[PDB]
């Protein structure tokens, strides 16, 4: 013990000018007397500018900063599944400890292209809207963009809920380690959220990395990186992990603030631009790996919050340029009613079809388009000014179909159901119905086919790719059922 | 080793006398009881009330029609 | 109606175990905190381990 | 610009930057020792009016300040040619600031082959050898003293919190 | 420890503490200062010198003067006696009803609880204002933010709210006056007396007024919310209470915070605003909650900068807002007491899945109906009722009736409303408007529904008429 | 000599070299850095302490740590063994296929060639995309910047070009991936093998890939660009080649420059900028040219930061360009793919003189037509029609047809489109518009032009759209 202690050369503002610790590792997380961590980020010749991790007033000059002698890793493992952690990967749940006494570096990198293998994957969220228009593969970076309970979260839950079934399945490939990185998410929010998951007990394959609202800026800062390591684990264990970063908007804020506090300056939106480097680096590690990693994935569903709907916003623009499409949720529709509330138009997965599932694809090919046409008539029509019978159907139909992508909170679907309810409309069987009666139909129709035509449904899933037989079967089933639903 | 354990001894001993004196477990400490009453009260609020400690009282809630 | 009965008892005893912890913690810390230095041999056992540091550290 | 040697101390506390002047200068020619000791004289030779507000006082006027060192350090042969930095630092106002240089320096040929406790137990015995914490633990284990409070006394502290720290 | 003034640059006194070094946020009382000239430690600058903040005058301060570290932050008197009492920031009596005599003292800070500590499920606190509950369902422990007309019986309403809940439900209230006009607070005092939510007869009435008016140095105004928060946390947990924390006015607070950010030489982040705006908030908002004990249900006056709020703070605040209160001048103009804007009384916790589909739906039918009625209002504004379908006529009448039914007389204010006021237990309340939804009443004077309480009292008033 | 880490202040490693002071740019090797650690000397800070930039994995580092100066810049393989290969900055297979052995090595800094060696003249080069050539007729061996925001099918579009062109194009092409998404390279990669343009039966593919993904240290990302350039310089000059230099995305290069600027003790200029932007540019773009050895025809993805072009960076850029493709968020938003901002997808080399007037004029007629149309928009936006004349309507409509006609499907991204996309040999274009202009189309459904290339097909498409 010489330089395994150092004295806080001076402290204020979580920047611990640190005496000693020069023998330090670069990027060493160090340890305070307050037991608090810091990272000796900047090794200046004089002191170590230590970004002090945490929030304080709990320190004073000359306090001992002891090397921890360690570069950050974050506890990693599958034992965070069934765990809600704080950013450091410590409990807040207080369910005793994790099992993730393995740790793995937050400093770990993005695959080589050779280590990576492009996405062709399915992965569905159970959300009709999603799976239809942005059907998901794995490894992918896809922006969820949506706002302050637009049920912004609700959706994610349903997605996760959908993955439950795979995690209740034995198909790892359809299983997902869900990682919900919570940035800024107040405790109440979290409390509910967690609670929800518990209830859904999808929690079992699920990490919730939670840096709530109060949390220190570096923590929140780190948190993604933490997350960044953790899913990669699963990924190298061939597993398909899902990280939800909700949200980096807060991170950036924190970071900038942090930077500014470092006197380190910025540019655009008062942010320093390597907030990009931050994210880029963060985001590149999202991948669908080559085969070498068990072909794993860490599928990233980043989330971004639009202040005033704005995206032209540097940080949003950034994130978009990284992401492999964006899912716009458009709240007006929510006021307007609509659950979910989406700008579908903006909702794109450029990846799109690469991320698909053939069962759906059979209706979905047609559907994306019919909705496209519907949308085309959202655009062509759907003012206070546009119709002919052709389009009137598309509109009618469209409106109907809208209801099908409408979707309650705390509730995703199985794909076969999705194809089903959709199917009716694709071949135009419920345009007969008003928009209003669709959901009712859908509900009914669904419990009916579940009841009888699980035969069919099971089957449609089974061939994973519809067939005329199914179609035909469906067709009577539905039509007649439809007839039954109505009359 | 010892130095560290040297603290534990001193504690452990005191516990023995305490737990082995439950009626006045050496140092019930008037303050302890004062806190007790505070926290007992709040639990009563959370949990509802009652006339008696054991079997309480009952009344048959009768449905009602228009 | 029963459970409310029982839970009141539990909760007191639970809280009493913590209050005994806080009061015992204060009391044990207030009891044992004095004649430490009167054992100079608690800095000998430091010297102990400290010569077994400065030896057993290299 | 001048290829030189800045040996232990180093560290560049500015007065480490200063020290480093003589950490190459005294050090070369090894008027290290001359000066090392010179300083020792000077510090307390200084700090009274021949330092204080009968000097340091800016209201002395800088040239005059030279001409009260160069009347204060060419007042003393304790800087027979390392005076000049004095007379420079003088100008460069680093007069109250000399201890740090002096230290740094003096240390830079003492802390230029020493060691000091920095340890999770008591000392301030200090040492003048590079290899150490072996020797010393035989002076520790020997003499008993210090503030005791002086270094870690791993008792009130660590240990002291610990039951509390469990709860 | 003692510090010395080493620098006074305004009420930022950078103190060299000579002896030792007392941690950040140690509250210091300056020695030789008879004035409770508190300095709060901010940075340990090195050299046992801190930059600290006086939040109090710097009147004649001869430097080096000794400041005695109180070694911790504030102790402020805190206790039940804060109900019915006026303190300034420093907890002194500006009540001048002698000191607010308490037992407990407090550091004006308090924490963001841990996850475990909470009532982790948030359940509606009911306001008894029909309009309110219905449209903005209030959450126990939450932050509800008051956009609102100025003195539009603002205070009155607020007083009435205190009445309605904190009385009704055995709640507690704290009023934190941040950066207000001493005059208006003075007025408020009399109002508070008047309202009897403060009794001059109770220094334990029902409301603690904690004031850190504009005239204070920033720090004081800056802290006065926290301070209050700190009281309320006692009150919450310890006093187990559902505290209503009336907060005037986070904006001015926000503003105040930033003022020092600059002047602290800190960089206050974007748009000028304190970089820690988020964390200060985070911790603050996170200081607020429902625990296993009480709730600090927080009523926050929100000055809306530039009627704009994209400006980051409120945008963020929106995140911290859970039920949102806009008081309507329009509704006020309509003479309505409640003057609330009902179609703004919302809660992001509004949802059929969340705040339940009845509330939500009943409301949706209504909100819609009103809106529909409004849609028609536009039409009607020209066209009248005549050529409208009867259903519209009905909706109009009902809407109006409902409207009138939203109208609720107020107590103390025999003067604005014309009466004494009524409280409206939710169950009847909503049920009431809904009854109008069944259209039962649609054969009656609708301005009988005007200024009433339970739905019955609306029907009843019709009856005396016809 | 040897340096000591004196400061790692970010990945700016201030290394104090005591008795060494090798010139600026010199690659310094951190001793013990297994992460092949070039520090590039940036400043002689004084004290023979240098500002360097660490360009590799860094952590573990202690102050003092030993650096052995390589005493010169990086040498990276330059020349042909890179085709196929995906190289990193330091010239290193990140194709990961054993080493890369192009025996000519390089310091990746070079000059602006002579004016006489510069393009004093160039020629319109057809692309066969209507809009593209038409408004932005392209010059061989020049620098063309493609402004366009984020993932806008930007990539799609470039790819489509690449597809059309790099394929067609016999020469080498260089792809310098600045901040390029690892993924995007992955797809591309897999494609590249697939496409068999890269086939590894030819490490003299027509394409060298240099990828410098955004995960990289900014400094690294910044320099990967030069790397690609240096190689391409190899190819131009040495291999005499008509190089296509695919740059995705020059913005990130710059972005890295600006980003670092602060930390360099430089001031992060307007918007935070690199004040060295210009010089960066000057040196970079001016390094590119058509020599009379080869041509480096440069396709530069230019992200429009935060959609600001006024933004100094893009603002600068224009000077260095010869053709700008500014993609319109609106056009894009109309789903129109081509998603162009045609009213700034340009080439200075638009002129009857050059491109023949027909092209030119037609274009000018168009440019105009849109322009006029543009003018109206502000009124009409709330205020509909009939407060306008119907010839205005005609132009509007025509402009609109034209609009749709620029929409020209994407053969590549059938994944995105479902459509098969078109290449329009020039005449169908020139003619195409002449006809619409001629009113020859002005009674057809506008969707006829929508997602078509050749105008006939638009007619064909019309007929069926006319049921």
């Amino acid at each position: 013990d010489l330089e395994e202690t150092g004295r806080v050369l001076s402290i204020g503002d979580g920047i611990a000018r640190v005496h000693g610790l020069r023998n330090v590792q670069a990027e060493e997380m160090v340890e305070f007397s307050s037991g608090l961590k810091g990272m000796s980020l900047n090794l200046e010749p004089d002191n170590v500018g230590v970004v002090v991790f945490g929030n304080d007033k709990l320190i004073k000059e000359g306090d001992i900063v002891k090397r921890t002698g360690a570069i950050v890793d974050v506890p990693v493992g599958e034992e965070l599944l069934g765990r809600v952690v704080d950013a450091l990967g410590n409990a807040i749940d207080g369910k005793g400890p994790i099992g993730s006494k393995a740790r793995r570096r937050v400093g770990l990198k993005a695959p080589g292209i050779i280590p990576r293998i492009s996405v062709r994957e399915p992965m569905q969220t159970g959300i009709k809207a999603v799976d239809s228009l942005v059907p998901i593969g794995r490894g992918q970076r896809e922006l969820i963009i949506g706002d302050r309970q637009t049920g912004k979260t609700s959706i994610a839950i349903d997605t996760i809920i959908n993955q439950k079934r795979f995690n209740d399945g034995t198909d790892e490939k359809k299983k997902l380690y869900c990682i919900y990185v919570a940035i800024g998410q107040k405790r109440s929010t979290v409390a509910q959220l967690v609670k929800r998951l518990t209830d859904a007990d999808a929690m079992k394959y699920t990490i919730v990395v939670s840096a709530t609202a109060s949390d220190a800026a570096p923590l929140q800062y780190l948190a993604p990186y933490s997350g960044c390591s953790m899913g990669e684990y699963f990924r190298d264990n061939g597993k398909h992990a899902l990280i939800i970063y909700d949200d980096l908007s807060k991170q950036a804020v924190a970071y900038r603030q942090m930077s500014l506090l470092l006197r380190r300056p910025p540019g655009r939106e008062a942010y320093p631009g390597d907030v990009f480097y931050l994210h880029s680096r963060l985001l590149e590690r999202a991948a669908k790996m080559n085969d070498a990693f068990g072909g794993g994935s860490l599928t990233a569903l980043p989330v971004i919050e639009t202040q005033a709907g704005d995206v032209s916003a540097y940080i949003p623009t950034n994130v978009i340029s990284i992401t492999d499409g964006q899912i716009f949720l458009e709240t007006e529709l929510f006021y307007k009613g609509i659950r979910p509330a989406i700008n579908v138009g903006l909702s794109v997965s450029r990846v799109g079809s690469a991320a698909q599932t053939r069962a759906m694809k059979q209706v979905a090919g047609t559907m994306k388009l019919e909705l496209a046409q519907y949308r085309e008539v959202a655009a062509f029509a759907q003012f206070g000014s546009d119709l002919d019978a052709a389009t009137q159907q598309l509109l009618s139909r469209g409106v109907r179909l809208t209801e099908l992508l409408k979707q309650g909170q705390y509730s995703p679907m199985a794909i076969e159901e999705q194809v089903a309810v959709i199917y009716a409309g694709v071949r135009g069987y419920l345009d007969k119905l008003e928009p209003s009666k669709i959901t009712k139909f859908e509900n009914a129709f669904l419990s009916h086919v579940i009841s009888q035509h699980q035969a069919l449904l099971g089957k449609i899933r089974t061939d994973g790719k519809i067939s005329e037989e199914s179609d035909a079967k469906l067709k009577e089933i539905v039509t007649n059922f439809l007839a039954g639903f109505e009359a | 080793l010892d130095p560290v354990q040297k603290l534990f001894v001193d504690k452990i001993r005191e516990y023995r006398t305490k737990r082995q004196t439950s009626g006045g477990p050496v140092d019930a400490g008037p303050e302890y009881q004062q806190d007790l009453d505070r926290e007992l009260f709040k639990l009563k609020q959370m949990y509802g009330k009652a006339d008696m400690n054991t079997f309480p009282n009952f009344t048959f809630e009768d449905p009602k029609f228009e | 109606e029963v459970k409310n009965r029982l839970d009141y008892h539990i909760s007191v005893q639970n809280m009493m175990r913590q209050k005994e912890q806080e009061h015992m913690i204060n009391w044990v810390e207030k009891r044992v905190v004095q004649s430490i230095s009167a054992q100079q041999e608690k800095e000998t056992i430091a010297k102990c381990i400290a010569d077994l540091k400065l030896l057993s550290k290299k | 610009f001048a290829k030189l040697v800045r040996p232990p101390v180093q560290i560049y506390g500015i007065e480490g930057r200063y020290a480093t002047a003589l950490y190459s200068a005294a050090s070369k020619q090894n008027k290290l020792e001359q000066v090392e000791k010179e300083l020792l004289r000077v510090g307390q030779i200084l700090k009274e009016p021949k330092m204080a507000a009968s000097l340091l006082n800016p209201y002395v006027k800088r040239s005059v300040k030279v001409k009260s060192l160069s009347d204060m350090t060419a007042k003393e042969k304790f800087s027979p040619l390392t005076s000049n930095l004095i007379n420079l630092l003088a100008e460069n106002g680093r007069l109250t600031n000399t201890p740090a240089v002096i230290s740094a320096f003096s240390t830079m040929m003492s802390v230029h082959r020493g060691e000091v406790p920095c340890t999770v137990t008591t000392a301030s015995a200090l040492d003048e050898t590079t290899l150490t914490e072996l020797k010393t633990v035989l002076k520790s284990f020997l003499s008993k003293g210090q503030v005791l409070k002086l270094e870690v006394k791993i008792d009130p502290s660590i240990m002291g919190g610990m039951i509390v720290r469990i709860g | 420890t003692t510090g010395r003034i080493v620098a006074v640059i305004g009420a930022v006194v950078d103190v060299q503490f000579d002896e030792g070094l007392p941690p950040i946020l140690n509250a210091l009382e300056v020695q030789g200062r008879e004035t409770r000239l508190v300095l709060e430690v901010a940075q340990h600058l090195g050299e046992s010198t801190v930059r600290t903040i006086a939040m109090d005058g710097t009147e004649g301060l001869v430097r080096g003067q000794k400041v005695l570290d109180s070694g911790a932050p504030i102790r402020i008197p805190v206790g039940p006696e804060t109900l019915g009492r006026i303190m300034n920031v420093i907890g002194e009596p500006i009540d001048e009803r002698g000191p607010i005599k308490t037992k407990q003292f407090a550091a004006i800070h308090a924490e963001a609880p841990e996850f475990v500590e909470m009532s982790v499920e948030q359940e509606i606190l009911v306001t008894g204002i029909k309009v309110v509950d219905l449209l903005a369902p209030y959450a126990k422990g939450g932050k509800i933010g008051l956009f609102g007309g100025a003195g539009v019986g603002k205070t009155v309403l607020i007083m009435e709210l205190i009445n309605n809940v904190a009385k009704a439900h055995g709640g507690y209230s704290v009023f934190a006056g941040v950066g207000e006009r001493t005059r208006e607070g003075n007025d408020l005092y009399h109002e508070m007396i008047e309202s009897g939510v403060i009794n001059l007869k109770d220094a334990t009435s029902k409301v603690a007024l904690v004031y850190g008016q504009m005239n204070e140095p920033p720090g004081a105004r800056a802290r006065v919310a926290l301070t209050g928060l700190t009281v309320a946390e006692y009150f919450r947990d310890q006093e187990g209470q559902d505290v209503l924390l009336f907060i005037d006015n986070i904006f001015r607070f926000t503003q105040a915070g930033s003022e020092v950010s600059a002047l602290l030489g800190r960089i206050p982040s974007a748009v000028g605003y304190q970089p820690t705006l988020a964390t200060d908030m985070g911790t603050m908002q996170e200081r607020i909650t429902t625990t296993k004990k009480g709730s600090i249900t927080s009523v926050q006056a929100i000055y809306v900068p530039a009627d704009d709020l994209t400006d980051p703070a409120p945008a963020t605040t929106f995140a911290h807002l859970d039920a949102t209160t806009v008081l309507s001048r329009a509704i006020a103009e309509l003479g309505i007491y409640p003057a609330v804007d009902p179609l703004d009384s919302t809660s992001r916790i509004m949802d059929p899945n969340i705040v339940g589909s009845e509330h939500y739906d009943v409301a949706r039918g209504v909100q819609k109906i009103l809106q529909d009625y409004k849609s028609l209002q536009d039409i009607i504004a020209i066209l009248g009722m005549d050529e409208l379908s009867e259903e519209d006529k009905l909706t109009v009448s009902r809407a109006r009736k409902i409207q009138r039914f939203l109208s609720q007389p107020f107590q103390v204010a025999e003067v604005f409303t014309g009466h004494l006021g009524k409280l409206v237990p939710l169950k009847e309340t909503i049920k009431g408007f809904q009854q109008i939804l069944a259209g039962e009443y649609d054969h009656l004077p609708e301005q009988a529904f005007y200024m009433v309480g339970p739905i019955e009292e609306a029907v009843a008033k019709a009856d005396k008429l016809a």
